[PDB]
């Protein structure tokens, strides 16, 4: 149960929410018995887990006559949410608001279910430090390494084509065109140039959309590899 | 003055059908009367405006959708992907409806209705509403089908005409 939601919960990609002139990446996991939700800024995690009980009870509070089983609530709930968050630009009417309280933050979601109002509300309470560890920054570190190792890899490939490159040229043939000419690859000056002109844009993370469109499968790769 | 009446199976007695009749005056949104009858006894209720706008502003949705809502489940029309449960309790008198929607149930309408003491009197007037709109309905197909072979008959002609007027 709570377990079972914690996997699904790590083993989520993040997902980009607009809202209210506003940005959040959000990780979801719904089950017949509960949810948990995982809401960041960039400057604060919120973490959020409700049950068979509380959910039953919060959509009573908010919905005065949704007179349904908690089960298919929940159903019905990550129905209406895994669609947006999977694919971003949905035709649906799934808005979103946030309000933040002193510590916590209330993430109301409105929408229409078969042209009827359906409310909910989540009251993610600051995460522990714990899980905004095990879910971003260790994670993130094997992102890291991992595409070192991937340009170490591909700067090796590169020596190797040089080799051969210059084995063609010591045999005396050229080209037949000139314009395909390439320089040889300089794994410092490369590195050095990169650094100088590209990194400023390439390290903009911005409001975290090029973080969820960009590296989410290494993300969850390495999520999975952690998990066991 | 416009009225509509339709059948509905409450759920409470799932082996009968109970006839509900709305009546209104110019247009469903200045308020509706609510006649239900099972064939021995009549329930009256009566929704204005006011209830209506509260309703709506209870549920947090446009009066015109609500409106919408409301006309497409009492006056029966219900499209092909949804449906409706309708239950009256005799001894609270109170009716309400709700729409279910794939093991969710959402409540629609709520009302309380008084029993009348005089069923008979409804129930022969819903008799002669209806005899008097079938006899109508009769009467213009009956006219509309003579006017139909009218013009058919007309029409034959004149394509006679013609064919030879171009064979000519």
């Amino acid at each position: 149960v709570m377990e079972e939601l914690e996997q699904g919960l790590l083993m989520q990609p993040w997902a980009w929410l607009q809202l209210a002139e506003n940005s959040l990446l959000a990780k979801v996991f719904i089950t017949k018995q509960g949810y948990a939700l995982l809401v960041s800024d960039l400057q604060q995690v919120w973490h959020e887990q409700v049950d068979t009980s509380v959910v039953s009870q919060r959509a009573k509070e908010l919905n005065k006559r949704l007179t349904a089983p908690p089960a298919a609530f929940l159903c019905h709930l990550d129905n209406l949410l895994r669609p947006l968050l999977k694919d971003a630009a949905h035709p649906s009417e799934a808005t979103f608001s946030c309000d933040c309280v002193a510590d916590a933050l209330i993430l109301r979601v409105r929408s229409e279910l078969s042209g009827l109002p359906f409310y909910w509300n989540f009251h993610c309470m600051l995460a522990s430090p714990s899980l905004v560890s095990q879910h971003l920054i260790r994670p993130l570190m094997g992102m890291s390494l991992a595409l070192q190792c991937q340009v170490r890899e591909l700067a090796t490939l590169l020596h190797m084509k040089d080799l051969e490159i210059q084995d063609y040229q010591e045999s005396g043939a050229t080209l037949i065109r000139d314009r395909l000419k390439t320089e040889p690859f300089e794994e410092n000056s490369f590195l050095e140039q990169f650094m100088i002109e590209k990194l400023p844009e390439a390290c903009s993370i911005g409001d975290g959309k090029p973080f969820v469109m960009n590296l989410q499968d290494l993300y969850m790769a390495v999520t999975t590899q952690e998990v066991q | 003055m416009e009225r509509k009446i339709s059948r509905i199976h409450l759920v409470s007695e799932p082996s009968i059908t109970h006839f509900l009749q709305v009546s209104w005056e110019k247009t469903l949104e200045s308020g509706f009367v609510i006649t239900l009858t099972d064939g021995h006894s009549a329930w009256t209720g009566t929704v204005s405006e006011s209830e209506i706008s509260q309703e709506a502003d209870d549920m947090a949705m446009e009066k015109g959708k609500y409106v919408g809502e409301l006309r497409k489940a009492l006056l029966s029309g219900a499209g092909p992907a949804d449906v409706y449960t309708f239950n009256f309790s005799k001894e609270s008198c109170y009716f309400f409806f709700e729409k279910n929607l794939k093991d969710v149930s959402f409540r629609l309408g709520s009302f309380n209705l008084e029993k009348v003491e005089n069923p008979a009197e409804v129930i022969r007037e819903l008799i002669c509403y209806c005899l008097d709109t079938i006899a109508e309905n009769q009467a213009k197909n009956e006219h509309l089908q003579k006017e139909n072979e009218r013009l058919l008959r007309d029409w034959n002609d004149v394509q006679g005409r013609f064919e030879k007027c171009v064979s000519a």
